[PDB]
């Protein structure tokens, strides 16, 4: 199941 | 920054003249991802060629598997031609039945 | 008896040629089970409509976050919008035979170079340079590690256990290697011995040559483990040996699927 990444580098 | 590809040409099963097989060309260790690959038969490009979809290894480098169904004969010559940015000219790696 | 789930993500800009290439490939051990691609296993197919709608939605949103990263990265390194750049990340969890979390992972690479990684405590970061330190600061303020930690210890471990059960017939089962040694003389005195391992799974394997019981670790040409094209892997190790003293050389094959490590040696009919 994919992890959602909300914060960009 | 950029990494030149490693190239391996081989068959799925030990090559036996007359037995249907799979000719593979594993291209890996490269960066960036753009690349062009061709399986050759007696110096001529093979049209019915498939390949895996762009993926990468734990060291971040990319890899692709190009393959095609074929029947080895005592005379047919096979190779893999790769073109990547780190290459001044396309590289051709011959298929050696013992490699 | 331990397993892992890992996602391999890519975002590569293509200025003046189209939109960035976005990719996400999921694996359980050495088995690819899902792939999302902006340019586009049976046990995953049985997941309902909600599973696919939700994962697809996560991928789409993730690519938007990546677009943000790519442009922030350009600013940090003061790069123009003219060159193509690549953002990558690998994340996932490792569980022991008991299905319990052993360790989580989440690292990022910019243009092929390690950038920032979540440490094993899943609480702190390790930045590669001053640019990654800007990112690190931004993420400490946003408590990003807490959010990533929640996923790795929860969602990650839970679904890996599910996939492991749903696809047990193929996952917790390893394919032994089919072996054979080849001989090809380089000259009268010296020859060549090549130990082969074909059709094995998982990819993990050890091939070592020893003479008189001692590992010829230094005189062994070992190639990178490669895919056969049918989910299995291949690998070989070669060593040079004098004509006649070949029986003095043995190949030792270690693999999960083997009841006991093999001690092979070359041969003719």
């Amino acid at each position: 199941f994919l992890r959602g990444r909300a914060y960009g580098l | 920054i950029q990494r030149t590809p490693k190239i391996q040409v081989y068959s799925r099963h030990p090559a036996e003249n007359g037995k249907s097989n799979f000719l593979n060309c594993y291209v890996s260790g490269f960066h960036p991802s753009d690349i062009e690959v061709d399986l050759l038969k007696n110096g001529e490009r093979i049209e019915k060629v498939e390949h895996s979809d762009l993926s990468f290894s734990k060291d971040w480098s990319f890899y692709l598997l190009y393959y095609t169904e074929f029947t080895p004969t005592e005379k047919d010559e096979y190779a893999c031609r790769v073109n990547h940015v780190t290459l001044s000219q396309p590289k051709i790696v011959k298929w050696d039945r013992d490699m | 008896g331990s397993h892992s789930m890992r996602y391999f993500d890519t975002a590569m800009s293509r200025p003046g040629r189209g939109e960035p290439r976005f990719i996400s490939v999921g694996y359980v051990d050495d088995t690819q089970f899902v792939r999302f691609d902006s340019d586009a296993a049976p046990w995953i197919e049985q997941e309902g409509p909600e599973y696919w709608d939700r994962n697809t939605q996560i991928f789409k949103t993730n690519t938007q976050t990546d677009r943000e990263s790519l442009r922030n990265l350009r600013g940090y390194y003061n790069q123009s919008e003219a060159g193509s750049h690549t953002l990558q990340s690998m994340y996932g969890c490792d569980v022991g035979p008991d299905g319990r979390l052993l360790r989580g992972h989440n690292q990022y690479a910019y243009d092929g170079k390690d950038y920032i990684a979540l440490n094993e405590d899943l609480r702190s970061w390790t930045a590669a340079d001053t640019a990654a330190q800007i990112t690190q600061r931004k993420w400490e303020a946003a408590r990003v590690a807490e959010q990533d930690r929640a996923y790795l210890e929860g969602t990650c471990v839970e679904w890996l256990r599910r996939y492991l059960e749903n696809g047990k017939d193929t996952l917790e089962r390893a394919d032994p290697p089919k072996t054979h040694v080849t001989h090809h003389p380089i000259s009268d005195h010296e020859a060549t011995l090549r130990c082969w391992a074909l059709g094995f799974y998982p990819a993990e394997i050890t091939l070592t040559w020893q003479r008189d019981g001692e590992d010829q670790t230094q005189d062994t040409e070992l190639v990178e483990t490669r895919p056969a094209g049918d989910r299995t892997f291949q690998k070989w190790a070669a060593v040079v040996v004098p004509s006649g003293e070949e029986q003095r050389y043995t190949c030792h094959v270690q693999h999960e699927g083997l009841p006991k490590p093999l001690t092979l040696r070359w041969e003719p009919s």
